[PDB]
RNA sequence: UGAGUAACGCUUGGGAGUGAGAAUCUCCCAAACCGAUUGACUAAGGUUUCCUGGACCAGGGUCGUCCUUCCAGGGUUAGUC
RNA sequence: GCGAAACAGUACCGUGAGGGAAAGGUGAAAAGAACCCAGAGAUGGGAGUGAAAUAGAUUCUGAAACCAUAUGCCUACAACG
């Protein structure tokens, strides 16, 4: 639900889209 | 062989006087009204009364 | 000993691929003049668990921002791949 | 939306201009047209 | 009352653009659009966009009727060029000049627009003669 | 010492704004400028940019802020005097506190 | 055909390198001249 | 000026799709050449030119939504080579 | 004017010694043009700021050569520094 919505685009520095960490999406882009 | 004398600004245009282009004949489609180049299907695929291609 | 030879951890797809699946592999960036033994000693004095093995990478500097009004070169990095034993997983942040 | 550029350097029309060194190291040789 | 639209650094050369501009000068709006939409030339899908933008800002910005507009003047002035080196044979080299054109289109609603421009020139000439006589009047007075 | 500090009342003596009273909010010594509230109001055409958590909204329309003003146009404002007037200041050093204090030259008013 | 310059690190470095230039008076004078001209690329050792 | 002239430096057709725009981009089906090689591994050299996503100022002898171009991120693990 | 008013002994040329450029000026203040229209967009036309926008970042003034448009006159049996 919320984590699916927050995994779309919003590419993190060292990563790409698609394989966004299932648990780590709240540190850099907080 | 190369020109020993430079060509003025009048002879160049005299030669170019025959380089003009001609406007191609256009017609109106009988199903949508837009002007289309003669003897050809409009953008809607309607040539005369024959459905030729799918709409654009 | 002084522990200035452990500069910085890095998290990429390769890093997260290793940091999962039984044996964990943690990749840091270290002092380019440091040796493998120094890397093991620094991890000893700051973490406490003996590494199973250490691998080192040298990435040469290259031109960046080419064509930009002022072009610039990269920075020399030495990468170190620590691997802790089976079943142990310590946190890089939080001590 | 989300169309913005907060970086200190950002441009799509990158400034560049090609230059010419006028390299014209041309020469020539002899000939069969020698009237001696 | 002239409405206009402009375009700097058009990739087409002015020489190859003047051939298309002469097919639309003096033409009605719809006929000019119709003529320019079916000509197999590169400089036809760019003059069309400028013409469409010019009609739009004529009936929206300057406020004209739209059924009296005719293409007053559409020209492609010479723009800045850019120089590159083509490598020739036997070590020589030449300079290729990729040409650009500054295109400008002007449309009017009044079919007598030339008279006002000559009138303004005439207005300028009259002021010229007027300045001399007043200067002349001052000299005898002193 | 300095002619203008952060806080003292100041007015403008030349330009379009004449007799413009305000309070100096900030002083740039390097550029010889001074931000005075209520004066020299400019309205930047505030665009919209969305690349940050705060930039997601960044509601900015016709915000009128303060533009810095050259220190030459500023003049200290007298307050203690019954008839307030615009004058120049000294840099006397009172031996009571050994601290430098500004005093007007058309009166005997401190600061 | 074989053009004049066939690049090689070792030949370039052993002929025009800093150590090759710092072994004779003539080489020292050339580097001295390059310091006078304040060339950023003093020798072929630096890229 | 020559002059919009010479030239554009060995390789085809179609279907579907993207796109504002497709002979040139993506996929598919064929077709034609290489096959002691246009196949595969490396030395030397080159020094990121490698992978992903985006862009089409500039360069690509045309075009371009595409590129060995540009932007951002990432990529090279040795006691036995 | 020092080669170098700008990040010049740089870019670049050569194996090397060596050789070696061009490029300054918005506005008093970015107040650097929100918004609308056309366009895919750049961009253009309005609006707005400004004394001035034909001062708009292509940013002091803008000459000629050069390239186009037009009022008026002449020119398609004519041997022309
Ligand atoms: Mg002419
Ligand atoms: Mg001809
Ligand atoms: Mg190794
Ligand atoms: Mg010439
Ligand atoms: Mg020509
Ligand atoms: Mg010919
Ligand atoms: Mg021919
Ligand atoms: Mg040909
Ligand atoms: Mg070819
Ligand atoms: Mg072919
Ligand atoms: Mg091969
Ligand atoms: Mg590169
Ligand atoms: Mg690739
Ligand atoms: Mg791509
Ligand atoms: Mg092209
Ligand atoms: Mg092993
Ligand atoms: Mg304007
Ligand atoms: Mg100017
Ligand atoms: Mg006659
Ligand atoms: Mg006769
Ligand atoms: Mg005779
Ligand atoms: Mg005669
Ligand atoms: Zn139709």
């Amino acid at each position: 639900k919320q984590t699916q919505d927050l995994t779309k685009n919003m590419k993190i520095k060292g990563f790409r889209k698609g394989k966004v960490p299932p648990t780590l999406a709240k540190d850099y882009l907080d | 062989a190369v020109q020993q004398r430079r060509s003025s600004k009048h002879r160049r245009d005299k030669r170019r006087s025959h380089d003009a282009l001609t406007a191609q004949a256009l017609s109106v489609c009988q199903k949508c009204g837009k002007k289309k180049l003669f003897h050809r299907v409009c953008s809607c695929g309607m040539y005369g009364d024959l459905r030729v291609k799918k709409a654009y | 000993d002084v522990t200035n030879v452990l500069l910085k951890p890095v998290l990429t797809e390769k890093v997260y691929f290793n940091q999962m699946g039984e044996t964990k592999k943690y990749v840091f960036v270290v002092n380019p003049k440091a040796s493998k033994t120094r890397v093991k000693l620094a991890f000893e004095l700051v973490y406490g668990i003996k590494p199973l093995k250490v691998n080192t990478l040298i990435r040469k500097p290259t031109t960046i921002r080419g064509g930009s009004r002022f072009p610039g070169l990269s920075k020399l990095e030495k990468l170190a791949v620590i691997t802790l034993p089976k079943g142990i997983a310590i946190s890089v942040t939080g001590e | 939306x989300x169309x913005x550029x907060x970086x200190x350097x950002x441009x799509x029309x990158x400034x560049x201009x090609x230059x010419x060194x006028x390299x014209x190291x041309x020469x020539x040789x002899x000939x069969x047209k020698a009237a001696d | 009352m002239i409405a206009f639209a402009k375009q700097f650094r058009v990739r087409i050369s002015p020489q190859k653009a003047r051939l298309v501009c002469q097919l639309i000068v003096g033409k009605k709006t719809a006929d000019a659009q119709n003529i320019l939409s079916n000509t197999p030339k590169k400089a036809a899908t760019l003059i069309a966009k400028l013409l469409n933008s010019a009609i739009a800002n004529a009936t929206n910005n300057h406020g004209m009727n739209g059924d009296a507009l005719y293409v007053f003047e559409c020209v492609a002035n010479q723009g800045p060029s850019m120089k590159r080196t083509i490598p020739r044979a036997k070590g020589s080299s030449n300079m290729i000049t990729k040409r650009s054109s500054n295109l400008v289109v002007k449309l009017s609603d009044n079919p007598n627009e030339r008279q006002e421009l000559i009138k303004q020139q005439k207005a300028l000439v009259k002021k010229r003669v007027e300045g001399q006589q007043k200067a002349k009047m001052a000299r005898q007075k002193a | 010492m300095q002619r203008i500090k952060k806080g003292d009342k100041v007015v403008v003596i030349t330009g379009k704004n004449k007799g413009g009273s305000g309070i100096v909010l900030k002083i740039m010594p390097a550029r010889q400028q001074a931000i005075v509230e209520g004066l020299n109001k400019v309205t930047r055409h505030k665009k919209k940019d969305q690349t940050t958590k705060r930039a997601a909204k960044q509601s900015t329309g016709k915000v009128q802020q303060e533009a810095p003003i050259f220190l030459s146009k500023l003049a200290l404002f007298d307050q203690k005097a019954k008839q307030q007037t615009i004058g120049k200041i000294k840099y006397v050093m009172d031996p009571k506190t050994n601290k430098k204090t500004r005093v007007f030259k058309k009166s005997n008013n401190t600061l | 055909m074989k053009r004049t310059y066939q690049p090689s690190k070792l030949k370039r470095a052993k002929t025009h390198g800093f150590l090759a230039r710092m072994a004779t008076a003539s080489g020292r004078k050339v580097l001295k001249l390059r310091r006078k001209k304040q060339r950023a690329q003093l020798t072929v050792s630096s890229e």
